[PDB]
RNA sequence: GGGUAGUUUGACUGGGGCGGUCGCCUCCUAAAGAGUAACGGAGGUGCGCAAAGGUUACCUUAGAGUGGUUGGAAAUCACUCUGUAAGUGUAAAGGCAUAAGGUAGCUUAACUGUAAGACUGACAAGUCGAACAGAUACGAAAGUAGGUCUUAGUGAUCUGGCGGUGGCAAGUGGAAGCGCCGUCACUUAACGAAUAAAAGGUACUCCGGGGAUAACAGGCUUAUCCUUCCCAAGAGUUCACAUCGACGGAAGGGUUUGGCACCUCGAUGUCGGCUCAUCGCAUCCUAGGGCUGGAGCAGGUCCUAAGGGUAUGGCUGUUCGCCAUUUAAAGCGGUACGCGAGCUGGGUUCAGAACGUCGUGAGACAGUUUGGUCCCUAUCUGCCACAAGCGUUGGAUAUUUGAGAG
RNA sequence: GGCGGCCGUAACUAUAACGGUCCUAAGGUAGCGAAAUUCCUUGUCGGGUAAGUUCCGACCCGCACGAAUGGUGUAACGAUUUGGACGCUGUCUCAACGUGGAGCUCGGUGAAAUUGAAGUAUCGGUGAAGAUGCCGAUUACUUGUGGUUAGACGGAAAGACCC
RNA sequence: CUCUAGUCUGUUUAAAAAGGCAGGGAUGAGCUGUGAAUAGGAGUGAAAGGCUAAACAAACUCGGAGAUAGCUGGUUCUCCCCGAAAUGGAUUUAAGUUCAGCCUUAUUUUAGUUUAAUAGAGGUAGAGCACUAAUUGAGCUAGGGCCUGUCAAAGGGUACCAAACUCAGUUAAACUCCGAAUGCUAUUAAAUGAUGAAUAGGAGUGAGACUAUGGGCGAUAAGGUUCAUAGUCGAGAGGGAAACAACCCAGACCAACAGCUAAGGUCUCAAAAAUGUGUUAAGUGGAAAAGGAGGUUUAGGUACGUAAACAGCCAGGAGGUUGGCUUAGAAGCAGCCAUACCUUUAAAGAGUGCGUAAUAGCUCACUGGUCGAGUACUUAAGCGCCGAUAAUGUAACGGGGCUAAAC
């Protein structure tokens, strides 16, 4: 079987083998994050949940500017426009909880 | 054949052709059209093969409009050469078509005969097609 | 049958050197260009090759009038 | 003055050679700052001008239409509309109505010493520059002018020539000479320029290396090739599809000629023949069919089917092909274009010699002819045969069912 | 050392004895010619063979023969090259048997290149693109001896070809 | 006695060139013994680039000499901290070297980096015809020829060849009246905490590869070649993709027989799932195209229908009229033309096919009765079918198997 085709096929199968349950969990997390970011002037706790390896250079810079270097990083920040923009940039790699 | 009679530059770079059609996508001069369902290149010579098919099927009933003109050189290096010198030479002419280009238009004949003739034309083109009546008149 | 051509000059690095709103002091080069792509306004001068330079310290500004762009120091 | 000696004879390159190219400028490629490659796509250039430079002042083309001695489509003149499409020495681009375009007057700033601050930049360099002193040109003046609307028309250092200055002057005073300032002489074009001064052969070759790089194979790709398939205008007495199917359209096969240079150059031995094969079915024969424009005989086309079989000779190194006789048939391919640690060495691909052609020559030629060392005792796996040991649940001796295999 | 082109021309067709023209120092005479020279090419015809890309005899359209780098022949001669015939034969159809030295067994003497080692199977894959060592599966009691070379990109020579 | 054609053996040989069959010369340019002579850029050579002490396209020994190598190989104990590059420029340079870029140590300095807000310059994507070109169909009409009251005077019929213009509709890296998103620059405020910069010491690197986007060349072929952004490998262990440097997840200080999770999985090999509603009959899942297609789920159109649709069954399916013909014939069915051809009309077409030289003949659309609701053509989706197709061995789920353990 030709190598061009088998490489395309192997890649397509790996991509398509994602679980809808995991996708639903991710969607729920994204909705929660957007709901929190929609607020204004609250103290929010930011957890880093996805690694920095392999991500874009710009986004690694944004995360290091937020103060998160590892998974399991905990930082409290006051939501203003700057922090809101940074969180929007890196929404897919963070978990936002709110500090009552 | 169908081919431009004068060009500024003999050879031009093969772009990437993509996206649907945002223009030339509506029936203008006729009654029935042969839209494409893909994005690809139609050579001049396939164009004239489809034109012969339609025109010959139509016993003087109506008119045929061709909504594409090739105007794009297709170069090919000589048969047995290596990858050295550069930009070999024009071989034949291509026209660009995108998903939604009308590509062919017919007037005069009954709808059944038009549909038959235009499937007869679609049998000779390299893209999936669809036969459309005006969908806003009858 | 080799290539008949393949010949290019050195890139000349034209363009705007100081962005609108930046602070410059006297004599700065603002634009390098062939021809008055940008014309001269208040407090700037034009070199023999249409370079735009600042006659005094200030802040660069670009204005538009009848579709032509003018550079000034304010 | 190759009798002899010391050397030179470039690089890039989808291997090398041949061809082409080498500096600078404009545009595209370049993905809306700058920059950005290829043997990517189009061009220019090694100058011109004593005005075609400087300044003051005044003017506005080309095209279309229209009325006009020759005069015509188009010359010069006038008007209307259009509003830079014209014109800018020279390529292109960016600009140019306040015109940088056109005309006229005067004129030499096509200046000396400088230069804050920058652009671009490995470096060397290149570029812009307000303003100041001297002294002009134009203008009433304000002001402009340190060549050309802008960006190409270029060449480092060393050496030497010419003019100026009078700094250095081997005891002193001069001088030769040198330094300083001005300036001239390099297709140093292979244009950051190895010398003031430089071409070839090696198959008689040698050495250091490279799979960084070619030839034989494997791999990727399928242009080409092969095998089908889609559309059916037609041909076929009429009847597209018994059969052939043009013009186009969509794929597979990896066998042909190629593309790439990924494995191997401290060696993967290259074409045929001999011997021995094994596998695929896209079936040459035998077997089973469907349809025929199949009366019968003999066929044509398509489907199923790989069990077995599939010739001997003449020519050529040949595979191939042609030919002679046969045969139920004289299949097509993969396996390092199967098989040289199994064989042959006719061919190719060493040193001899000869012919034709090319070169002044040494020599060269996918031109020809003739002659020309084919190495290795099988450790392992594999395979063909034969034994030793033990197991088969107490130990032995005969006769056998049979999985499985040939 | 050198020794040419183009064009037109006859009681069919064909060719061109002939003529014109350009150029050069001069443009290949005799003889020979698909040759130790001919690419196209297994040119064409004849002989030889049941069948002849070789061979012999010619034709001349000599890619790219040619007159002391000699041209064309030649009796005799050749461990030279090429084709044909007779005789003769295991060269072959097609192999068989026998003989001598090795091979095999035992006793004595006793190497070699080679070698990271090793409780070193096969298939379909994967991978520096051809796997004993990886994946999945299949198969296989332990260990020797006589044979055979398919593999270990086997051994031997820092590839001679190419750069 | 001297030499070696042909052939065989030998080929880790008995022999660093011989041996077995044989062959050539053999009264001469013969063979041979014993001395002597010619030496390295020289000798000798009946001419092979042969020979000169088993090695000769310039012998051997010693010395210069440890010659020179941009080339290949090798370079020996441990731990801690930081950590590249394979790019740019130049080069008798392309496998070398040098400067810059990237690294480290020491000192000094403090201001990178990412946002947000405000404000700036593009011309790309896209789009457009207003410029430069290409181009479709009508309308109009110069001009050119054709024809005609023709001389070639002034003319007229214009199928055309067609400029310009009008309407409608397209193409462009080297077209732009327009024009983003990102990216770039300046300032400020937050956020991150030595990631910036300057000086000095020491370097290494200047062969890159693939993946995701935008491209150029190629054949919108290559694990191809050449650039731009980011990532990984390079220099990166661990888990997943059956195996599988570049893909997915994730940065290994050491130890623990603790827990929660990412990618990816939860019948079994093999650590982990059950329930709900549907779909699939092809093991599809567990490769792929043009095209064919009364497979099926769901949704929606157009025909048609309880005032009888469709299929079947029973009838008519005609008269004028050989429609006029071309032709020889053509009577509905070589072929031309329409069938604005009518009537009895239930309904009968200048006939749907079969087949006759030509009909003849058999059938259908067409309409009537028996029956009794959906049917007949299409559209959009969810899964399927055929097309499907190589050579050691099932071999295109990793295996067993699975109708779910598939979607």
């Amino acid at each position: 079987i030709k190598r061009k085709l088998r490489l395309q096929l192997k890649k397509a199968r790996f991509n398509a083998s994602r679980s809808r349950s995991k996708n639903k969990c991710f969607i729920k997390r994204m909705e929660n994050n957007r709901k929190i970011i929609s607020k204004n002037n609250i103290n929010v706790q930011v957890f880093l949940v996805r690694s920095l390896i392999g991500k874009l250079n710009k986004k690694v810079k944004v995360l290091k500017a937020l103060g998160l270097n590892k998974i399991g990083d905990k930082k409290v920040h006051f939501l203003n426009e700057s922090i809101k923009g940074m969180l929007n940039e890196t929404i897919n790699m963070i978990l936002l909880s709110e500090v009552m | 054949m169908l081919s431009p009679k004068k060009v500024k530059y003999r050879k031009k770079q093969r772009g990437r052709l993509s996206g649907e059609a945002q223009k030339g996508n509506k029936i203008s001069f006729g009654e029935y059209g042969l839209v494409s369902l893909e994005t690809n290149f139609i050579t001049a010579r396939q164009i004239e093969a489809a034109r012969i098919a339609m025109t010959r099927k139509i016993k003087r009933g109506g008119r045929v409009w061709i909504r594409i003109f090739p105007d794009i050189p297709y170069t090919k290096k000589p048969a047995e050469t290596r990858m050295g010198k550069g930009k070999g030479g024009v071989d034949h002419w291509n026209a660009p078509v995108k998903l939604g280009t009308v590509m062919f238009e017919m007037s005069g004949v009954v709808e059944e005969l038009a549909q038959e003739a235009m499937s007869l034309a679609s049998s000779k083109l390299p893209v999936k097609t669809m036969f459309v009546v005006r969908r806003d008149l009858r | 049958g080799s290539s008949k051509n393949g010949r290019d000059s050195i890139s000349k690095r034209l363009g705007v050197k100081r962005s609108g709103g930046q602070f410059v002091k006297a004599g700065e080069i603002i634009v390098r260009q062939r021809g008055t792509k940008f014309h001269k306004g208040k407090n700037v001068g034009l070199g023999r090759d249409y370079t735009i330079f600042a006659l005094s310290s200030g802040k660069v500004e670009f204005k538009t009038l009848k579709g032509r762009k003018y550079v000034s120091i304010v």
